[PDB]
């Protein structure tokens, strides 16, 4: 996901290699960056 | 017997930025949720997309002021990352750690002066390969775009990309094709009772900047 | 060269009160006095020990020096329990000016708590004396606070008046020691003062502003001097900034009118470059001269060694706008040559202004010296004409005895300037007066200067034989400026051959001697006076010697006793005037 | 392209304005997961060192990119040389347990020794920058120069002493290096380059041949 | 907006029983969020509780936008600021809150101004650079322009490294604005002009009560 130009993946479970993320119950400067206003805003002549 | 194995010679030595993770000592452990913070980013250049930056000016200000006289050159600068107005921006800062770059720059051109004052604004791009213009009738040959003062307060112009080759040096060394990417120049082409306004311009990326190869020289 | 040494005026203070560190002439409107600074002298103010006084020194009569009260209050109170001030060893009386009906005096180490949270900062203040009016001036104390602002300002660490009637005040630790001039004219420092407001901003105040963080730790306002350099009128600001540079020292010239920027620059590190300014005319072209000192200095001799001698830049002030620079280097080491400076006027009366220059750690016992320096066309003649000398021994401090003057006040109106010099590492304070200046027109004739041995005209009573005479004749006109006698008496003395153990081939007919004495008796401004007489050759058969001239000498004495006047202060004869002249006769063959 | 300027909506031109064509781009150059993925130098103590990274340099690529992000996330790799065995010790644990083999200990084994480490802190996500009560807001009322800056530097600024991942000690620690792992960020930051002395930032660049 | 220099974007927000209306408005900006995240978490037990009363605008001064000012001039208003309200009584009562804020600040002086402003909401603001104030814009903000507008309208959730935070020793975010361009008083613009803020607090949550002397 982060550095790699290999892709040796790992002798190890996932539950020793990183530490696991837990959920309860690219987000905003993508979509921030997505709606930017890109059309010309006058009435274009010529 | 067991399995034969030729241990090569030049390999395995530490690389700070190879492609291979470390053992773990530590095992289970879980983190506390942070699904849905906010202001998650994931690429530097998706900010430096979403918010420009101001510019730096004579006197260490974002704003150039209306000069009233047979003078109409408001600010004339390389286009290049490393320029001195460039200095204070975002997207200078976060190309120092990157050796070339590509794409389109954006400048936002924002009218300070009161409802009265009014004015004409003209930015040119100037190739490199000779002197840049140093009046609006000697740089209405280049590529400009030209605004007034109204009711919408400001103007963004897109600085193009023009190269020979596909990428160009975010440093700079001697007079030299990469580092010199030519100038951009800002006039005045005209304005009414707009004496000692100010227009505050910022910087951004554009559509399609691009920026590669990583590096640290110095110098946050 | 003219000033009295044989009996001037001494005065004293307490031990320890620093008597002297400050002195300044005091003529109001018609009875004349002196200002002694002694910034460690203790006064009755309640709970406040050492807090310094300025004492008006009588010098009618007696020797009398009464404290003046400028403040006679303890330390005000920000709130109950609270002092908004510490007046406690404030050094009141460090600096003393005094123009006319105006005195000032101010206390460079004089603390005051903010009017927010509880500090202690050297700000400084100074008290303005209108005859019976009597305010408080501290420009630095105000809402500016904290070393970044105003707060170690030390305002009043160096004070002077224009001629326009305003103040000029300096504070070496405002904005991180960048130094501040601030100057506000007397009018607005009476007209807007108010007791109960601690920060009192004035309308017309002129002051620099704070400048970038490379420009810290300069010393502006360290001292300071006024005259006019763009050739307005107005009395301009100089001021010496001696750590500025990297302590190279600098010297800054701002405009008296609006305090815009002239900038001097010194040679060698660390020599203390602006230790003293002074701005006086030296060269009589009314374009005011800078005279910015280096007491530090180190100057290399035949040997090649360093030695800390102190230097003096002369800068005359062209017409041009440029400066003609000439620097005078101190003569005893580490005497510390230039650490004060003072235009005298016309000193002698010549014609053009003077100035003196101490060294106060110099001469014997490190007792102290004062250089006096007459000014001239070509500028500043820098041979001294007369040296100054402590006459008193160290006890602790050294006696510094020139570590402050001040001139140029004709204080007995003898027609000439006055001079006082502070010793406050003994206490002491003097006033050296200024004799009048005698200008002497001598003359002497001798006719016929080519003496015929055959001649053998003069008869010669007694004897029927007949000399080779000749004609001898002296004259006398004297006439100065100022008050001096009317009666001028002196003391002629003439002698024939003058070069001859040796026989003498001359000698005065009616008296048959080489020599002859004349008491003669001018008038000032009176015509000249001359007395003729008969001198003779010897004859022929007497001496070998024909061949080498016979000198006629003239000299003559003043009477000092009986030229005395009232007090006993004795006239002068001018320098650079032969006390006496010389012809000569030949013999033929 | 005109707007409403303080919309504070995000304005993008293109050259298509004034006839071009906007050209692809690939930026997985400026990822963060992958730009903060590399070891940085960290100047190690003699013996402990808690493993903050905000003890990184600020001037480098990892330091500089770390601190332009409020909030963040990450497991991190370690590499050091030592001697003697090194002893970690995870978040919120005594010093005194630095001395008991029990806690993970890598013993000696030339040249170097990586780790990977994982997340520790009791928090959900680690600062760069925690106001627990400082700066005011309102120019930093004009105070300090002088000697007392250098000291001054440090003085705005601070931490919880929970934003770590424990600690290492060994005998003697002689390189210490960082790699974050699994890098979120949240919330950027202001992010500075060399303000130039003269009208552009001149250097010197590798040279070959032609 | 409107065809002359006069001008009609209206726009009304309600805080509980407060109302604040504006006619010459650019739009709300959001910052970092649009929408809450998750309130009750694994930290509280289940004992948090919403307070609605606490939500509704509280006014404060900021400073004077004088002529002499120029461009970097600051002020930081550390949020939550001394509340004399309702709010107020529940750092009080409370151990732990978490709320966004809802913030619009305020500098009128007539369309005969120049000068601009910027007002920036900044998470953890421990300290501020010269240089720093050139990227201030990667915060949420809006610019007052005195020929356009009067008001700047922020809204911005909770952040933090914990889910509910304790504001008697944290303040998580802070108002800054600056002068990018100073201001003007040409020969009909208003001599100064002061600022003013109205803000006010969102989704706010509490938890365990401490004891009372009361
Ligand atoms: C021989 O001895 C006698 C006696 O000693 C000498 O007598 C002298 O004659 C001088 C010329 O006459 C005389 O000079 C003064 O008197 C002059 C009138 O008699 C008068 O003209 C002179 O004024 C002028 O004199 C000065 C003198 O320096 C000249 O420089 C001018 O050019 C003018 O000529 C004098 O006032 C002198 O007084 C007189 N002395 C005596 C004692 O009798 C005589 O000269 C000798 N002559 C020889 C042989 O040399
Ligand atoms: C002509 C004559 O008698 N000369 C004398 C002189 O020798 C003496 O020195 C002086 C003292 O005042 O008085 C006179
Ligand atoms: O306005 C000019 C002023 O602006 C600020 C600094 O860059 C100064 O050096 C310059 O003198
Ligand atoms: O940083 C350089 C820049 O700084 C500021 C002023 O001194 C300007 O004149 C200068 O050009
Ligand atoms: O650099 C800005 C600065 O330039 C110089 C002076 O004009 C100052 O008054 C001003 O603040
Ligand atoms: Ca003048
Ligand atoms: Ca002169
Ligand atoms: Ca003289
Ligand atoms: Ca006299």
């Amino acid at each position: 996901s982060g550095n790699t130009g290999s892709i040796i993946n790992n002798y190890y479970m996932q539950q020793y290699q990183n530490s696991m993320d837990t959920q309860l119950g690219n987000d905003w400067f993508s979509k921030l960056a997505s709606s930017a206003f890109s059309g010309l805003f006058g009435a274009l002549l010529a | 017997g067991i399995f034969p194995v030729a241990c090569s010679d030049g390999y395995g030595g530490l690389v700070t930025t190879d492609p291979k993770t470390a053992d773990p000592a530590y095992g289970k452990v879980f983190n506390p949720p942070r699904n849905m913070l906010p202001g998650r980013f994931t690429n530097f250049l998706d900010v430096a997309e979403a918010c420009p930056t101001f510019l730096r000016f004579e006197g260490d200000v974002p704003y150039v002021t209306t000069k009233t006289d047979s003078d109409r050159i408001l600010a004339q600068f390389d286009l290049s990352l490393a320029a001195k107005h460039m200095s204070n921006t975002f997207l200078a800062g976060l190309a120092q750690y990157y050796t070339q770059y590509s794409g389109t720059i954006n400048l936002h051109f924002m009218f300070t002066g009161p409802t009265d004052a009014k004015a004409r604004y003209m930015i040119a791009y100037a190739p490199p390969g000779m002197e840049p213009p140093k009046t609006p009738e000697a740089a209405a040959h280049c590529i400009h775009a030209e605004w007034d003062t109204g009711l919408n307060s400001k103007f963004t112009f897109s600085i193009p990309y023009l190269s020979a080759a596909d990428y160009a040096y975010t440093a700079s060394d001697t007079a030299e094709t990469t580092n010199v990417q030519g100038w951009v120049c800002l006039f005045q082409i005209t304005h009414g009772k707009a004496d000692g306004d100010a227009l505050v311009v910022l910087a951004s990326a554009g559509k399609d900047f691009e920026l590669r190869l990583p590096v640290d020289a110095r110098t946050q | 060269f003219n000033l009295d040494v044989d009996s001037p005026a001494e005065y004293s203070g307490p031990e320890g009160s620093y008597f002297g560190f400050a002195v300044d002439f005091f003529v109001p409107s018609s009875r004349m006095f002196l200002l002694v600074g002694a910034p460690k002298a203790n006064t009755t103010q309640p709970g406040i020990v050492e807090g310094g006084q300025v004492l008006k020194c009588d010098w009618s009569s007696t020797r009398r020096c009464q404290p003046i009260e400028f403040d006679a209050t303890g330390n005000r109170d920000y709130a109950k329990d609270d002092p908004l001030e510490f007046k406690s060893h404030q050094w009141f009386g460090a600096s003393v000016r005094s123009k006319q009906d105006k005195i000032l005096a101010c206390a460079p180490l004089y603390h005051w708590r903010t009017e927010m949270k509880q500090e202690r900062e050297p700000v400084g203040t100074c008290f303005l004396q209108d005859g019976t009016k009597t305010v408080e001036y501290a420009p630095c104390r105000s809402q500016d606070i904290d070393a970044d602002g105003q707060g170690f300002c030390q305002g009043g660490f160096s004070i002077d008046f224009t001629k326009a009637d305003r103040v000029l005040l300096g504070g070496p630790g405002s904005f991180y020691w960048q130094g501040q001039l601030i100057s506000d004219q007397v009018a607005e420092i009476v007209s807007k003062y108010d007791p109960n407001v601690y920060s009192i901003k004035y309308n017309n105040q002129l002051a620099t502003r704070t400048a970038q963080a490379i420009f810290d730790d300069s010393y502006l306002g360290y001292s300071v001097a006024v005259g006019d350099f763009n050739g307005d009128g107005i009395d301009d600001f100089v001021s010496g900034v001696p750590r500025a540079a990297r302590t190279l020292g600098m010297v800054y010239i701002y405009d008296g009118k609006n305090m815009s920027s002239y900038n001097f620059t010194g040679e060698q590190m660390a020599a203390y470059f602006g230790f003293s300014v002074a701005a006086t005319d030296i060269n009589g072209d009314d374009y005011a001269d800078v005279f910015i000192g280096a007491p530090l200095f180190m100057d290399r001799g035949s040997d090649g060694k360093l030695q800390e001698v102190g230097q003096v830049s002369v800068s005359l002030q062209r017409a041009s706008g440029d400066f003609q620079t000439t620097k005078l280097n101190g003569f005893e080491v580490f005497a510390r040559f230039g650490s004060a400076i003072a235009p005298l006027g016309d000193l002698d009366q010549d014609g053009f202004n003077d100035i003196a220059i101490a060294a106060p750690y110099g001469g014997e016992d490190k007792k102290g010296i004062v250089y006096i320096f007459n000014g001239r066309s070509t500028g500043l003649n820098a041979v001294p004409s007369q040296i100054l000398e402590g006459q008193w021994a160290a006890r602790s401090c050294p006696p510094s005895f020139g570590y402050s003057m001040k001139g140029a006040t004709d204080i007995d109106k003898n027609g000439y300037p006055d001079l006082i010099v502070g010793a406050f590492g003994v206490d002491r304070a003097i006033l050296y007066r200024a004799r009048p200046v005698i200008t002497v027109n001598a003359g002497l004739e001798v006719y016929p200067s080519i003496l015929n041995q055959d001649n053998k005209t003069c008869s010669l009573p007694g004897t029927a034989l007949k000399v080779s005479c000749f004609n001898v004749r002296f004259c006398l006109k004297a006439d100065g400026k100022g008050v001096l006698p009317r009666k001028l008496n002196f003391q002629v003395e003439l002698l024939l051959d003058k070069l001859k153990g040796a026989i003498r081939r001359a000698l005065f007919l009616y008296s048959r001697s080489p020599s002859h004495s004349k008491n003669m008796t001018i008038s000032r401004g009176g015509l000249m006076q001359c007395e003729e007489l008969i001198a003779y050759l010897r004859d022929e058969s007497e001496f070998r010697d024909k061949l080498t001239p016979i000198t006629i000498f003239m000299e003559y004495r003043l009477d000092y006793r009986t030229a005395a006047d009232t007090t006993g202060l004795q006239p002068i004869l001018n320098q650079f005037t032969p006390a006496n002249i010389s012809r000569q006769a030949h013999i033929l063959l | 392209t005109t707007s409403a300027g303080e919309s504070a909506d995000p304005v993008t031109a293109t050259v298509e304005n004034y006839g071009g064509e906007t050209q692809v781009q690939r930026r997985q150059h400026t990822d963060v997961s992958f730009i903060l993925d590399r070891f940085v130098k960290v100047t190690p103590k003699d013996q402990i060192n808690v493993l903050d990274l905000m003890q990184t340099p600020a001037h480098t690529l990892v330091g500089a990119l770390l601190r332009t992000a409020t909030y963040y996330f990450a497991d991190l790799e370690v590499a050091v040389k030592h001697e003697g065995n090194l002893t970690w010790v995870p978040n919120g644990a005594p010093e005194t347990a630095l001395d008991n083999t029990t806690n993970p200990t890598a013993y000696h084994k030339a040249p170097l020794t990586r780790l990977a480490l994982p997340y520790t802190a009791p928090h959900r996500v680690l600062a760069t920058a925690y106001n627990g009560n400082c700066k005011y807001g309102e120019s930093h009322t004009t105070n300090v120069r002088g000697d007392l800056q250098v000291l001054a530097q440090k003085v705005a600024r601070t931490l919880p002493t929970s934003f770590n991942y424990g600690a290492i000690k060994a005998t003697r620690v002689t390189e210490l290096l960082y790699r974050m792992k699994r890098a979120e960020t949240y919330c950027p930051r202001p992010l500075l380059a060399i303000h130039p002395s003269e009208a552009r930032h001149k250097q010197k660049i590798v040279a070959p041949v032609k | 907006e409107e065809t002359t220099l006069l001008e009609d974007r209206i726009l009304t927000t309600r805080n509980g029983h407060t109302t604040s209306t504006t006619q010459s408005s650019v739009g709300v900006t959001y910052g970092y969020a649009t929408t809450e995240d998750f309130v009750s978490g694994p930290n509280t037990s289940g004992l948090e509780t919403r307070v609605v009363q606490a939500e509704r605008f509280f006014k404060t001064h900021l400073f004077d936008w004088v002529t002499s000012d120029s461009f970097g001039r600051c002020h930081l208003l550390e949020l939550p600021t001394d509340h004399k309200g309702v709010y107020g009584s529940l750092t009080d009562s409370y151990a732990y809150m978490r709320n966004g804020w809802d913030v619009e600040v305020t500098a009128v002086g007539n369309q005969f101004n120049g000068g601009c402003l910027l007002v920036a909401m900044v998470p953890e603001l421990c300290s501020i650079n010269k240089r720093e104030l050139y990227q201030l814009t990667l915060f949420p903000h809006q610019f007052i322009n005195p020929r356009t507008n009067m008001t700047a309208h922020i809204t911005v959730p909770f952040v933090g490294v914990n889910r509910y935070d304790q504001y008697k020793v944290h303040k998580p975010w802070t108002l800054v604005v600056m002068v990018v361009a100073p201001l003007t008083v040409n020969t009909e613009g208003a001599p100064q002009i002061k600022v003013y803020a109205n803000i006010a607090p969102t989704n706010v949550h509490v938890a365990g009560e401490f004891p009372s002397k009361e």
